[PDB]
DNA sequence: TGCCGAGGCCGCTCAATTGGTCGTAGACAGCTCTAGCACCGCTTAAACGCACGTACGCGCTGTCCCCCGCGTTTTAACCGCCAAGGGGATTACTCCCTAGTCTCCAGGCACGTGTCAGATATATACATCCTGTGCATGTACTCGGGATATTG
DNA sequence: CAATATCCCGAGTACATGCACAGGATGTATATATCTGACACGTGCCTGGAGACTAGGGAGTAATCCCCTTGGCGGTTAAAACGCGGGGGACAGCGCGTACGTGCGTTTAAGCGGTGCTAGAGCTGTCTACGACCAATTGAGCGGCCTCGGCA
C-alpha cells in the first residue's frame, strides 16, 4: 500500500529538521496516522472548490484556497 | 525587506532567496505576529538543538 | 574507529537543520496524494504545481509537529520521543480530542 | 475607630447566645 | 434542539436553562467541531475527574 | 485521607457560577483600561462579559495544564506545565 | 488605580483550578495564574477600547468587548452578536 | 497434660447521599396588541448567467538509470524501576475584612432627532503606464584539493 | 596522538535577471450629483456615586506525611556501520480540458401600492423552579458473644 512508501528514513529526516535526537520504533507507524489525516483534510477542500467550478483538475490555487481555509497558509504559490 | 540588511549582506550573497525572510520573518519579534498564519515555501527553519540533548 | 551513540544524531540535526530541500521522495508522495483524493472524486487530474504545495505543506507541518512533540519528552526527563508524547502535543493543540 | 469591632462583637455576642438558647432547647424533645 | 430538550428531559425539568445547551453543543460529536469557537455564558463545564486521580 | 479535596471536584463541575469575587474582578478590569484610555465608563454588561470570558478561558487553561502534570508522572500542577500548555499552544 | 491583581485572592484561583479538575496546586501557580490573566485582559480590553474610539463613544459596551473578543478566536454567545 | 490465648462470627451509632414534600416568587408563556412597516404582488427595463467548436496547453505516458532504501547485529546507555527522606502541600480551626445589598441621588453621555454638503459616484475623452515580449552576463552553483577543528 | 569530518578557496559553469521594447487598457481629468452623514440640537438613563450592615470569605496558623524527589536500580534496545535491492530519476509523444469567444435569454433590481406580521407593550397572570426542610439508605467501625493451636 501506498503509505507505506512514507519510509522509515524520510520520517527520521523531518524529525532530524525538528531537532529530535532519538527515535521509538513505535514513531514510524503513527505518525503515518497524522500524515495521512492531514491530507484527507486538505484534499477533500481542494477536491471541494474544484467540484464548485466544474473543472475536473486540482490547481495549485485550490490546495492554496483548501490551506488558507484551515488556517495553514502558504506564501510561495499564490496568494 | 530591510531587515534582510541583517541577513542577505551578512552572508556575502546578492539576491534575497526564499531562505531568508524565513532566518528573518521568524527571528525578528515585533512581526512573526503579522505572518504567524505563514509557511514560506522552500524556506527551512531556524536552527536549534535543545540543551537537553547536546551532550553535557 | 568508531563515534559513540549520540554523535551522529547531533551530526544529523546540524544538517537538516541548515538545509531547505525537500525531505520525502517526489513519486512516493505523489502516489499517496492521488489515491487519497480517488476516494472522494473518480478519474481526477492534477496539475504538477498543486501536488508540490502539498508537498511543502505537509512537510512544514511534520516537521511542526515533531518540534511541539520534542517539547514534551523533554519536559517529561526522556530525551526519547514515543507515541505518549504526540497524543499530548495533539491533543493541547485540539486537533484528534 | 474601635466601637465598630466592638459592636459587631457584641452583636456576635446576642447572636452566639440566641443560638445557644435555640439549640439548648433542641433538647425539650 | 432535539437533542437539547432530549436532554432537559432527562434532568427531569421543563424549560431549557442554558447548561442544557452546553451538555449538548459540547458533548455531540458533530456540534463539537462546530462550535469550537464558541464560550456558552452561564453555560459551566461538562464533568470528568480524570481516571488516574481516582484511588485504589 | 486525600479524599475532600477530590470532593470539591464534584462541587464545582456541577454548578455554573461564576467563581471570581465580582467587584475585586471589575476594580481589576478599571486599572488595566486605564493604560489605554483615561476616563472611560463601563456599560454595566461589559464587565460581566469579560469575567465570563475570562473564567472560560482560566478553567480551560487548567484542563490543559493538568494533562502535563500526568504525562510526567506527577499529580501536582506546576509552573512549569502552565508554561509547556501555553508554548505547546502558542499563546 | 493601586494593586488590584492581588483581588484575584489566592481560595479563587483554587475553585477555577477545582472546575479544571486538578488535585494538587503547588503554590507557586498563584503568582503564575496572576500573571497569566493580567496579560489576556490587557489583549482583550485594548481591542475593546479601540472599538470604543472608533465610534466617539467614552462609555465601553457589551457589544465593543464582544467584537473584540470574536477576532480573536474567543466568540462568546451570551450578549448578542 | 493442663490452661489460655489467640481466634473467628454477629447487634449499636454515626455520617454521607437520595430521594421526598412545602410553600412562594418572580419570570414565562401568551394576549392583545394596532402599530407599522416591512413582505408581498405587480409591472418595468433593465445584467449577467449560461450551453455551446476549436486552438492548443499541458496532464499524462513508455522508456532507461541509479541512491536511498532495506537488512543485520553490537552495543550502548536510555529508560524504566523501587525505596527512602523531607518537606511543603494540606487540613482544620478562629479572627477578621469586605463582598455584596439597597437606597438615595445626579448629571454624563449615550441616546435621540433636524438639516441638508461636501462628499464620492458616474460619463466621456484620453494619454500613459504598465504588461508581455524579447534579450546579454553575472552569479551562484557544483566540483576538487588542502587546511583547520574535534572526536575518541 | 589518529582519524573522519567540516570548512574554505579557486575554476569552470547555464541561465536568470535585469533590461529595452511595442503597445494597450485604464487611470486620469472635468463636470455633475445627491445624498451620506456631519453636525448640530436636545432627551432621558445609567453609570456612577455614596451608606449601613451582615455573613461569607479570606487570611492566618498548626500539624504533618504525602507526594515529590533522589539514588541506585536492572534490562533492553535506537544507534552505528555495514552490507545490499530495487527504485526514484531522466526522455519521447496524445489528446483531452481549459480556456475563450458567441450568442446564448433567466432573473434581479426598482419602483409601484397594499396590508398583515412582528415585536414591544402588560402586571398580563400565575406557578416552574427555587429554596427549605424532612426522611432513607448504605457503610463502617466498635462492642460483644462464641473453636481452636501452641504451651505447662
Amino acid at each position: 500500500d501506498n503509505i507505506q512508501g512514507i519510509t522509515k528514513p524520510a520520517i527520521r529526516r523531518l524529525a532530524r529538521r525538528g531537532g529530535v535526537k532519538r527515535i521509538s520504533g513505535l514513531i514510524y507507524e503513527e505518525t503515518r496516522g497524522v500524515l495521512k489525516v492531514f491530507l484527507e483534510n486538505v484534499i477533500r477542500d481542494a477536491v471541494t472548490y474544484t467540484e464548485h467550478a466544474k473543472r475536473k483538475t486540482v490547481t495549485a490555487m485550490d490546495v492554496v484556497y483548501a490551506l488558507k481555509r484551515q488556517g495553514r497558509t502558504l506564501y510561495g504559490f499564490g496568494g | 525587506v530591510l531587515e534582510l540588511a541583517g541577513n542577505a549582506s551578512k552572508d556575502l550573497k546578492v539576491k534575497r532567496i526564499t531562505p531568508r525572510h524565513l532566518q528573518l520573518a521568524i527571528r525578528g519579534d515585533e512581526e512573526l505576529d503579522s505572518l504567524i498564519k505563514a509557511t514560506i515555501a522552500g524556506g527551512g527553519v531556524i536552527p536549534h538543538i535543545h540543551k537537553s540533548l547536546i551532550g553535557k | 574507529h568508531r563515534y559513540r551513540p549520540g554523535t551522529v544524531a547531533l551530526r544529523e540535526i546540524r544538517r537538516y537543520q541548515k538545509s531547505t530541500e525537500l525531505l520525502i521522495r517526489k513519486l512516493p508522495f505523489q502516489r499517496l496524494v492521488r489515491e487519497i483524493a480517488q476516494d472522494f472524486k473518480t478519474d481526477l487530474r492534477f496539475q504538477s504545481s498543486a501536488v508540490m504545495a502539498l508537498q511543502e505543506a505537509c512537510e512544514a507541518y511534520l516537521v511542526g509537529l515533531f518540534e511541539d512533540t520534542n517539547l514534551c519528552a523533554i519536559h517529561a526527563k526522556r530525551v526519547t520521543i514515543m507515541p505518549k508524547d504526540i497524543q499530548l502535543a495533539r491533543r493541547i493543540r485540539g486537533e484528534r480530542a | 475607630l474601635t466601637e465598630e469591632m466592638l459592636l459587631k462583637r457584641e452583636e456576635r455576642a446576642r447572636k452566639r447566645r440566641l443560638q445557644a438558647a435555640r439549640r439548648a432547647e433542641e433538647h425539650k424533645n | 434542539v432535539l437533542e437539547l430538550a432530549g436532554n432537559a428531559s432527562k434532568d427531569l425539568k421543563v424549560k431549557r436553562i442554558t447548561p442544557r445547551h452546553l451538555q449538548l453543543a459540547i458533548r455531540g460529536d458533530e456540534e463539537l467541531d462546530s462550535l469550537i469557537k464558541a464560550t456558552i455564558a452561564g453555560g459551566g463545564v461538562l464533568p470528568h475527574i480524570h481516571k488516574s486521580l481516582i484511588g485504589k
